């Protein structure tokens, strides 16, 4: 119970930190770079999402 | 918690033969499976990642596959340089069941 | 580019606290899993634990908890053996996961720890 409860808290705190390591790009002016930056940002968000979904599923049964 | 049961413990195959190495996961790991090659006195080298993807710089003869709980490492045309010990790595560090290596497979070439 | 070097491997009496260090260099990434793997002579690889570098998120194998402490530094990741036993005799490797996908792409050459009474 308590070991698994702590792990789940540690896992969610890690998931939140991963989302916080992928902040949205700030220029809002294109510039082909802003387009390349957003594509790069989206790939990383989809990846953090699947990791989170998978990590969490291990705690759900 | 996660246990990776690796079979067989040892395999002897002649040059050009096919080698099949299996890993059974005690829990559902999906694509969280990788295969490594280790030669004496050296650290392990990545062969397969995400269960079925060939790692960069690895010969095309190395094949990875997975269905549910069962994972397979196939070496189609075994070469003399493929004599080593092989390991699977299942799970994830932050998963409830953690991450774990299989017991390994010692490959000898005839 | 990416490189891992482990140091601290010594001969120790059982119960003598020992710290191993993984010198982390050439990584473009800020946050990534830095894992500790051990191998007793003539035995298989065993996962000890990992830390996700940007954070303080430590993860240990069921058998490793209490006996090992992984600590993160600016340019290093350490593995402290709180109270080693003869069963802890192994080469200790550090391995980095460069994608966050769970697999180890970069390894250090290893550091040997001998625990004898």
């Amino acid at each position: 119970s308590g070991d698994s409860d702590e792990d789940l808290l540690k896992a969610v705190r890690l998931i939140k930190f991963l989302y916080q390591s992928n902040p949205p790009p700030n220029p809002e002016g294109t510039r082909q770079a802003r387009r390349n930056r957003r594509r790069r940002w989206r790939e990383r968000q989809r990846q953090i999402h699947s990791i989170s979904e998978r990590i969490l599923s291990t705690y759900l049964g | 918690e996660l246990v990776m049961t690796q079979t067989p413990s040892s395999v002897s195959e002649p040059v050009g033969g096919t080698v099949t190495i299996k890993c059974q996961a005690s829990q559902s790991i999906s694509s969280w499976l990788s295969w490594y090659q280790q030669k004496p006195g050296q650290p392990p080298k990545l062969l397969i990642y995400d269960a079925s993807n060939l790692a960069s710089g690895v010969p095309s003869r190395f094949m990875g596959s997975g269905s549910g709980t069962e994972y397979t490492l196939t070496i189609s045309g075994v070469q003399r340089e493929d004599a080593a010990t092989y390991y699977c790595l299942g799970g994830y560090p932050a998963a409830s069941y953690r991450t774990a290596f299989g017991g390994g497979t010692e490959l000898e070439i005839i | 580019q990416e490189q891992l070097v482990e140091s601290g491997g010594r001969l120790v009496t059982p119960g003598t606290a020992l710290t191993l260090t993984c010198k982390v260099s050439g990584f473009s990434l800020s946050g990534f899993w830095l894992n500790w793997v051990r191998q007793a002579p003539g035995k298989g690889l065993e996962w000890v634990g990992a830390i996700y570098r940007g954070s303080g998120s430590e993860w240990y194998a069921s058998w490793a908890k209490g006996r090992f402490t992984i600590s993160d530094t600016s340019t290093t990741v350490t593995l402290k053996l709180t109270s080693p036993t003869t069963e802890d005799t192994a080469t200790y490797f550090c391995a980095a996961d460069t994608t966050d996908n769970g697999y180890f792409t970069i390894w250090g050459p290893g550091t040997l720890v001998t625990v004898s009474s």
